[PDB]
């Protein structure tokens, strides 16, 4: 009663499911390879570092990826799969963003990277809609009763981003510093930019 | 579809297996893990055999314990394996004779779906909606927190998609809608029983109706 079904070896069957289509002609020679390196080097958090300290920097660029992510976005040539219908949510000293897909695991992917194993648990899927303040303190991040939680359910296109609030302490720095301190984890909306002792 | 992966809100759960800025380690973490996206997408880009709503779709239909005791990526494997044979691209037989054995796959659909809806509402930024107060059998975008629930409309999308209760069945009648970040207050969807403060969710729009 309520076991697990027989199966053969997930690395067989995902093997097995490649070859079925490839030896029918229908996988273009390299097809999945390009994939892998695309999803490996090319989507990467580090783009949505480069985004915020752009913006943090220049008010022009920030009241663009505010209002029009995509065209913001479009700038750097960061669209893509996963990642064409752009939203910037901003935090402020009364609002902290999260982000979430509670029914699956949708990521703004060429900005942000693949979504990580903990995102599309069900535990942070199940619990962080109903108690973001917890969710958040367990992995790390105190935030204030005072500040306002608001978490995004990534639920149709929209593929968001979080802008977190410019820390002090860096004041002057280079985009390249900048970049730096802009993580996976802020573009997510569960860590707050650290800057060191 | 009220299946088992709607899981906002669930309780029961413990913690999340992470902390902030913790090691994640490689994107994939084994040699096959990157072979669900790709077979998708050679699927949706290249076969034009399915859509990527088919794909959430297929994942939604595993058997729910089946669903609730298998990685995600391999749900992935399952659901797109599933695509395959019911597009009659591939059989289950010649798959579990490559795999050297069972691949079980998702159950079939009990719905044929829905038509994008005939009657609906252009709504505006600072507008109060309401969730419709409707059951869909096969595959919705809008997860049961916010089913008859009231919010504030605080985005409209500036470009449309098919509705994801048609073309997540292969339907010729998706047509297009945008849609639009719904802003709801956390009392709202869980009453006194939770921390947060608002929860904003990319509802279709024929999911809405005036409040
Ligand atoms: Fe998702
Ligand atoms: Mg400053
Ligand atoms: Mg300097
Ligand atoms: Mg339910």
């Amino acid at each position: 009663e309520n076991a697990a079904p027989a199966q053969a070896p997930v690395s067989d069957r995902a093997w097995a499911l490649f070859r079925a289509l490839d030896g029918k002609g229908l996988v273009p020679d390299g097809y999945v390879e390009g994939w892998k390196k695309t999803f490996e080097e090319d989507f990467s958090p580090r783009r949505g570092a480069e985004l915020v300290a752009r913006a943090w920097t220049d008010p022009e660029f920030r009241q663009l990826l505010l209002t029009d992510g995509t065209a913001a976005v479009a700038q750097y040539g960061y669209l893509g799969p996963q990642g064409e219908y752009i939203v910037a949510v901003e935090d402020t000293p009364t609002l902290k963003n999260v982000i979430v897909c509670s029914l699956c695991s949708c990521t703004a992917w060429p900005i942000l990277g693949l979504p990580p194993t903990w995102y599309k648990s069900f535990e942070y899927r199940a619990r962080v809609v109903r108690e973001p303040r917890k969710v958040l303190s367990e992995m790390g991040t105190e935030i204030a009763s005072d500040i306002e939680i608001r978490v995004y359910d990534t639920t149709a296109e929209t593929r968001y981003m979080v802008l977190p609030q410019r820390p002090a302490g860096t004041e002057g720095w280079s985009q390249e510093q900048l970049q730096e301190i802009v993580t996976k984890d802020c573009l997510i909306g569960v860590a707050i930019p650290q800057v060191p002792t | 579809m009220d299946g088992v992966h709607d899981l906002a809100g669930v309780q029961g759960f413990g913690k999340v297996p992470h902390t902030v800025n913790a090691d994640i380690g490689p994107t994939f973490h084994a040699e096959w893990e990157h072979l669900p996206y790709s077979l998708m997408f050679a699927g949706v880009a290249e076969l034009g055999a399915f859509s990527v709503d088919e794909v959430r779709y297929v994942v939604e239909r595993m058997e729910p314990r089946h669903y609730m005791m298998t990685p995600y990526y391999e749900r992935y494997v399952i659901g797109v394996a599933t695509l395959m044979v019911e597009k009659g691209i591939l059989t289950q037989d010649e798959l579990e004779s490559l795999a050297g054995g069972p691949f079980p796959l998702s159950r079939p659909s009990e719905s044929e779906g829905r038509p994008a809806p005939v009657e609906t509402t252009t709504f505006e930024v600072g507008q109060r909606v309401r969730v419709r107060d409707e059951y869909v059998p096969g595959h919705i975008r809008m997860p049961a927190y916010c089913r008859g629930r009231v919010g504030t409309i605080s985005h409209r999308t500036t470009e449309k998609w098919p509705f994801p209760d048609a073309i997540g069945h292969g339907r010729n009648d998706a047509g297009e809608e945008p849609t639009y970040h719904v802003k709801f207050a956390a009392e709202e969807l869980f009453g006194s029983d939770t921390d947060g403060g608002s929860v904003v969710v990319d509802l279709f729009e024929g999911y809405l109706e005036p409040a």
